[PDB]
Parts: C-alpha cells; sequence; structure tokens
RNA sequence: GUAAAUUUAACUGUUAGUCCAAAGAGGAACAGCUCUUUGGACACUAGGAAAAAACCUUGUAGAGAGAGUAAAAAAUUUAACA
C-alpha cells in the first residue's frame, strides 16, 4: 500500500526498473474529477405597457474616483491606471513579435 | 535603595529576591541595606 | 508490559515525520515487470500520441518535440538539408508513460532524427571594456557562427523487457 | 529541463518528485541498519567500464 | 496546420448544439454540465471550470472567465477528443512512404 | 610557492599531473603541500602498453584503467 | 489540454483566494506562507515581470500567537516626519490599537522592496475576528494548513490518553499536597 | 535570408505541452460537493 | 623538478606609495601615527565580507537560456537557603 506520493490530485504515478536496471518507467495515466465532487452550474439569474427600452447608464465621474473604482475592482493601485505621455507611448512597439 | 553590581547582605536580616527582572535586598530591621542590582 | 527501549508518547518522544514503510523488495520486485509489461503492451499498440524527449547535444539538454527548432551556437560541418541522429536521448515521456535513461536510453528504445535547415552567423556582439582615469578602452565585434535543426521524428521501439 | 518539465509537464514532473521521493526514503531505511539489509532497488548504480 | 488548433481552422458556431449531435450518434446520453472548480466567482476576474458528464463520468475540463465562456469552450474540448485533433495527437509523418 | 608550482606542471587548477615518488620531487611537494591534494596513482591493469594509450582514463579513484569501453557492465 | 489560446492563458494566470487561520500561530510564520503567494513564488509560472500573484485572506488576525516576550520586547517604531515624532509602540500596545497591525507589518516587510510592494498589499485582506464578508468569503478556493500545531491543553485531554499516558513516581501517602 | 539580429529564444516549438499546460487546479485535490473552505450547504 | 639565465647592442620610462600579517624602534604597551625588515595584496579581473583599492576566494581574457565547486549566515540570559 506504500505511495510515494498521493495519487490523489493530479495523477496515479507507478514506478518501475526493467530488467537490466537501465531504465526507469513511469506509468502515470491521468485522473479524473468525480461527479460526486462538482457543483451545479447556477442556470436560473407583471402589468407592463412601455417596454423597457435600454437606457445609457455610464454616469459622468472625474478623474479621481474613476481611479479609485478601477483600484477597487482589479485590487490593484492608483499608479498604473493614471495616462503617460507621448514620448513613453511613442517608443512602445506596436508590432512586437509574437511566438507559438 | 542603593544601586549595587554585587549585592551583598549587610546582617542576618537581610534576604535576597527575583522582583521584576533584577534582584533586591529587603532588610526591614535595617531599612537603609535596601539594594537594587544595576 | 513496557520493554526496555520503550518512551510514554510526548512530543519529542518520536520524530515529527511519520513512519515510512518501504514494500517488501520480492513482492516489489514482480509488481515492477507488472508495470513494465503494461507499458512495453502500449508500445507494441501505438497507444501514444506525441512524443517529447530530452537530448544532450552541444553539452545542452533540450526538451524538444516534433516538428520543432532548435538554435545550436556553433557549426556542426553537415551541409544543410542532411538528416542525422542524435544519439543521445535522457528522457522520453508521452501522456500517460515516461521513460528515465540511466543516464542514457539505449539505441535500440528511442531514435530522436534532426535536420539541418539553416546555418548562419550570429548578430553582431559588442564585447567592450572600460577602466576609469587609466584611458583603457577597447571594443571587439564578434559573429559566433550558428546552426538550427528541426526535429523530423521521435519513434521508441518496443524494448523494455 | 526540470523548469520546462515543471511547466509543461505537470504530470513527468510528479513522477520525478516521486523518484525522489522513493529514492530519498530508501536512503533513510539504509541509515537506520548497518548494511546488512540489502540496497534499495532503486539505489542500485549502473556502473560504466 | 501545424500550431494552428481544430477550431481555429473550422470556424463554427454554437459547438455545444454540434456536441449533442455528435453524441447522438454514439447512443451517449446528453451531457450535464457542472462546476469542478472557481475562483474569484464575485471579482471582475473570475475563473470557471465547467465539466461535462455523461453518465456521471468527466469527458472534458474547459476554462473560462465567465459560466457560458468555460462551457463553451468545455464543449470545443469534448470535440477535439471525439474527432481525435487534440494537441496530444501524434504528429504528421513527413518520412518516406515504404 | 608560486615558483615551485609552475616548476611541477600545476599552473591550471583541478588537472591532475603524475609525478614521481622520490625523495627530491616529495621535497618540493612539502612547500606547496597545503595548496594541492596527493593521492597514489594505482594499476589495476598494469602499465599501458603502446596498444594501449589511445584507450587510458584516470577516475577519480586515482586508478588508471587502459580499457575505456564506454560500456555499461553486463554483471 | 487541447484549450484554445485564450482560455489556456487565463487559466494559467488565473488569480487564486486562499485562506488562512491566524489563530493561536506566530506572525512571522504566517507572513512567509503569505508572502510567497503574494509574490506568486508557488506557482511554477512565476516571474517577477509577469504579475502572477494571488489573493491571501487571513482571518483571526487578532488571536494571533507571539513566541517568548515578543508581546512586550519588540518594538513597533514610526516617525511622523515633524519634530517629536518619533514614536514607539510595543507590540501588546499596538495590538490592541489595531488587532491586524502585526500581521500587516510582518508580511510587508517580507515582500520585495520595490514598486509592485505595495501592489501586493492591495491584494492582501486581514479580519480581526471570524467573519467574512459575503463576496470575499464566496471566492475563496483553499485553505492554507496551519504552520504551527496548537498544542492541547490538559483539559482538552479525553481519559483516554490521561489513563494511557503512565504514572513515574509514587507519592507519599501523608504528604499535604 | 531572415535578418540577422537577436534571437529571444534559442528554440521555437509549436506545441510545447503534451500532458496538458500547467493550471493553479492541476496539483489541487477536488473536495466533496466541491465547497469552499468554510462553507455550509444547505 | 623544470626552462630559463648570463653576456652583447640600443635607448626610454618608474622611484612625493598605500594597507594587511610578522619581528623590532619612536609616541602614550594612543592614533587611518612615524621609521626599518620579511611577505602578501593593491595601482590587473571576478566572487564573497552590508556599502568596501589593501581582508578571504580566484587570475590569461570569446559565445551558450549547460555543469561541478571556492570563499561565504555570530554567539550569549547570570545570585533562595540552615
Ligand atoms: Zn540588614
Amino acid at each position: 500500500t506504500y505511495s510515494p506520493l498521493p495519487d490523489d490530485y493530479n495523477c496515479n504515478v507507478e514506478l518501475a526498473l526493467t530488467s537490466d536496471g537501465r531504465t526507469i518507467v513511469c506509468y502515470h495515466p491521468s485522473v479524473d474529477i468525480p461527479y460526486e465532487h462538482t457543483k451545479p452550474i447556477p442556470r436560473p439569474d407583471h402589468d407592463q405597457v412601455l417596454k423597457t427600452r435600454l437606457e445609457e447608464k455610464v454616469e459622468h465621474l472625474e478623474e479621481g474616483p474613476m481611479i479609485e473604482q478601477l483600484s477597487k475592482m482589479f485590487f490593484t493601485t492608483k499608479h498604473r491606471w493614471y495616462p503617460h505621455g507621448r514620448y513613453h507611448r511613442c517608443r512602445k512597439n506596436l508590432n512586437p513579435p509574437k511566438d507559438r | 535603595f542603593k544601586n549595587k553590581t554585587v549585592l551583598k547582605k549587610r546582617c542576618k536580616d537581610c534576604y535576597l529576591v527575583k522582583r521584576r527582572g533584577r534582584w533586591y535586598v529587603y532588610c526591614k530591621t535595617h531599612p537603609r541595606h535596601k539594594q537594587r542590582q544595576m | 508490559s513496557y520493554l526496555p527501549g520503550y518512551v510514554p508518547k510526548t512530543s519529542l518522544s518520536s520524530p515529527p515525520w511519520p513512519e515510512v514503510v518501504l514494500p517488501d523488495p520480492v513482492e516489489e520486485t514482480r509488481h515492477h515487470a507488472e508495470v513494465v509489461k503494461k507499458v512495453n503492451e502500449m508500445i507494441v499498440t501505438g497507444q501514444y500520441g506525441r512524443l517529447f524527449a530530452v537530448v544532450h547535444f552541444a553539452s545542452r539538454q533540450w526538451k524538444v518535440t516534433s516538428e520543432d527548432l532548435i538554435l545550436i551556437g556553433n557549426e556542426l560541418d553537415l551541409a544543410c538539408g542532411e538528416r542525422i541522429r542524435l544519439e543521445k536521448v535522457l528522457l522520453v515521456g508521452a501522456d500517460n508513460f515516461t521513460l528515465l535513461g540511466k543516464p542514457l536510453l539505449g539505441k535500440d528504445l528511442v531514435r530522436v532524427e534532426a535536420t539541418v535547415i539553416e546555418k548562419t552567423e550570429s548578430w553582431p556582439r559588442i564585447i567592450m571594456r572600460f577602466r576609469k582615469r587609466k584611458n583603457f578602452k577597447k571594443k571587439r565585434i564578434v559573429t559566433t557562427p550558428q546552426t538550427v535543426l528541426r526535429i523530423n521524428s521521435i519513434e521508441i521501439a518496443p524494448c523494455l523487457l | 529541463v526540470l523548469a520546462d518539465l515543471a511547466i509543461y509537464e505537470p504530470k513527468t514532473f510528479k513522477s520525478l518528485a516521486a523518484l525522489a521521493s522513493r529514492r530519498r526514503h530508501e536512503g533513510f531505511a539504509a541509515a537506520l541498519g548497518d548494511g546488512k539489509e540489502p540496497e534499495g532497488i532503486f539505489s542500485r548504480v549502473v556502473q560504466y567500464h | 496546420m501545424t500550431g494552428k488548433e481544430l477550431f481555429e481552422m473550422w470556424k463554427i458556431i454554437n459547438p455545444m448544439g454540434l456536441l449533442v449531435e455528435e453524441l447522438k450518434k454514439r447512443n451517449v446520453s446528453a451531457p450535464e454540465s457542472r462546476l469542478t472548480r472557481q475562483s474569484g466567482g464575485t471579482t471582475a476576474l473570475p475563473l470557471y471550470f465547467v465539466g461535462l458528464y455523461c453518465d456521471k463520468k468527466l469527458i472534458a475540463e474547459g476554462p473560462g472567465e465567465t459560466v457560458l465562456v468555460a462551457e463553451e469552450e468545455a464543449a470545443r474540448v469534448a470535440l477535439r477528443k471525439l474527432y481525435g485533433f487534440t494537441e496530444n495527437r501524434r504528429p504528421w509523418n513527413y518520412s518516406k512512404p515504404k | 610557492e608560486k615558483d615551485i608550482i609552475k616548476m611541477l606542471g600545476l599552473e591550471k587548477a583541478h588537472t591532475p599531473q603524475v609525478h614521481k615518488n622520490i625523495p627530491s620531487v616529495n621535497a618540493k611537494l612539502k612547500v606547496v603541500k597545503h595548496l594541492i591534494r596527493i593521492k597514489p596513482l594505482k594499476l589495476p591493469q598494469g602499465l599501458p602498453a603502446e596498444e594501449n594509450m589511445s584507450n587510458t582514463c584516470l577516475k577519480s579513484t586515482g586508478e588508471l584503467v587502459v580499457q575505456w569501453h564506454l560500456k555499461p557492465v553486463e554483471q | 489540454s487541447s484549450f484554445s489560446r485564450a482560455p489556456q492563458q487565463w487559466a494559467t494566470f488565473a488569480r487564486i483566494w486562499y485562506l488562512l487561520d491566524g489563530k493561536m500561530q506566530p506572525p512571522g510564520k504566517l507572513a512567509a506562507m503569505a508572502s510567497i503567494r503574494l509574490q506568486g513564488l508557488h506557482k511554477p509560472v512565476y516571474h517577477a515581470l509577469s504579475d502572477c500573484g494571488d489573493h491571501v485572506v487571513i482571518m483571526n488576525t487578532r488571536h494571533i500567537a507571539f513566541s517568548g516576550n515578543k508581546w512586550e520586547q519588540k518594538v513597533y517604531s514610526s516617525h511622523t516626519g515633524y519634530p517629536g515624532g518619533f514614536r514607539q509602540v510595543t507590540a501588546a500596545q499596538l495590538h490592541l490599537r489595531d488587532p491586524v497591525a502585526i500581521v500587516k507589518l510582518a508580511i510587508y516587510g517580507m515582500l520585495p522592496k520595490n514598486l509592485h510592494r505595495r501592489t501586493m498589499m492591495e491584494r492582501l485582506h486581514l479580519f480581526p475576528d471570524e467573519y467574512i464578508p459575503e463576496d470575499i468569503l464566496k471566492n475563496l478556493v483553499e485553505e492554507l494548513p496551519q504552520p504551527r500545531k496548537i498544542p492541547k491543553r490538559l483539559d482538552e485531554y479525553t481519559q483516554e490518553e490521561i489513563d494511557a499516558f503512565p504514572r513515574l513516581w509514587t507519592p507519599p501517602e501523608d504528604y499535604r499536597l | 535570408g531572415l535578418d540577422v539580429i537577436r534571437i529571444r529564444k534559442p528554440f521555437h516549438t509549436d506545441n510545447p505541452s503534451i500532458q496538458g499546460q500547467w493550471h493553479p487546479f492541476t496539483n489541487k485535490p477536488t473536495t466533496f460537493r466541491g465547497l469552499r473552505p468554510r462553507e455550509v450547504q444547505d
């Protein structure tokens, strides 16, 4: 019943050796999440005469309150939300190389 | 209370006691024998 | 009912790490054969997809797979397009099975072949040395030769048993 | 390689961790004995001449 | 088509709907979508792992920023495995024919 | 001490050198004995011959083998 | 994992909320395990240039345990900048005035001294008691184990363990005790 | 014919991962009913 | 053991030095003090002592997204009493 690592989270590792002992065999089949460990997705979320037309709710906010709201929802600091000058905006490479 | 690096009893009534981190010498018979470890 | 070496359970009476019992070598020896045979049986039937192999080339270990590129900082004295075999393979792995060399796999177990596709010089490298107040200043530019290899195929053979 | 394996081959890295952990346990067992017991299965060393 | 995924070249609409039809041809019950992993659900940077289960058996698990996006990606994962166009598939054989 | 190192051919560090166990050579070694590691040379296969010059290899144990096959032991 | 390129990138660089229970735990050991999660040092894909840090939630920060006489000996000193503004308060004084200051300062001193340190402190949440806001509580993922194992009090031992432990001496019957 | 300039990586692979690229949930075990820490159901 | 040394020819340049270890002087058995001797380092690279000319590790020179190592992390909590 010996196991170097618990075969519960990632895979079932089974160490082995060859007859000559010149190669180590590692059979590690992937483990599947049991059906009993998951939660169902939350699918659910009158006398009206006028149709509910889409109403714009873009409230005007100053530079201060706008950054404070952003810094709380993304859990960052206010410093990154301030703009930068033209000198830095021109040094940025708009066509960077891409890998994979 | 006289501060002394080395605390020495000055009579048979002086007794050592450990209080507040430093040794003290108390002597009810002779109040001038009281000492505080420096 | 206490042995001469008995110690009552305290904080330091026993080692903090739990006791570990290794399997019986006689029992485990045949258990290894069962695992090796199962993995060997996965090779004859071709129950594997893409394979990644770790090879030792140019004093360097490359985690390469098929149809990828590797840049080598020296000339191999080989014409472009020639197909060669990388003899040293230290690790071959798949989605479900992995084989380890000690420290190298046998030539009868794994075969990795590459192709010379481009031989070019490196971009100019600046080598400059400067010392203050000593009038010591000299600049050197070097272009080390380079070679690009593309791994074509990584195939294994059922020789575990 | 190990850094690349730890990122792109998590299952292969766990196999190496199990091998290192097994070898680590073999040394502790050998340290408790006085050499009478044989060496561990993974503690064997391939000799090159 | 080496470093390109199946649906990166074959643009489709509603992969979840196409997954149901391919399971009907193989006599497979309708998959059930359930949440396997969850992180930052109340924040603006969430992560959902929706798992497709046929007869209480996991067939694919996919990530996403929202539940619908994660479910849509999980459907694409199942289709890739059914069609055999996974990233794990063996590379194309360019060797000389025997 | 620097001069004696040059006389013994020990310029590059971690480069084994073979010398004769004679009092005159030992006299130089006893001067720089704190800068070098001294090990005896052992010959399990004996002195290399003319046919074994190309197959020698000095192992870390101090033994000089005359058959460097680069092949795992079949035993 | 046969994912699409964008979902695969998002999952790898996602943020995971962790939970820490600070009751009867040293602040430094709490900070040591909180430091790596905040910096992202627990991920194999960690890099300084990549903001791979996570969120750490520490509860019961009021009931931390200080080893030795650190409640009385350790001093937290700060300067307001004005003359005579040099203030020095002990750990006990600071703990009563602010139950979360001790843990916050220990974690803040472990992060790298760079501009990213203040960003990592925004992803750290401290709560003096076991009460947690729903939004922060509804997005937790894993509860990291406590570093220090709390020793059991003498009244928490069951009779099975008390009777199992043998007595070492026989007291005299005439001893008043 | 490519420009003789600096090459960012000495290697280039289009399928770097075969067993699945690492994600933070790779090495985390699942709990019964997938409950969150200190969360009560029903 | 090693490969230099002397002589011949032709001239330039350096010699207002430092600190460390050691022996001994002057001062006060002070000085980052002064003055000799032996040796090292420095004005030649790099790593480590927090920053670091003089301590330790280490030299002969390039490229690498390889590897093995050198020096290299201060300890310590002390008073009863016939
Ligand atoms: Zn008195």
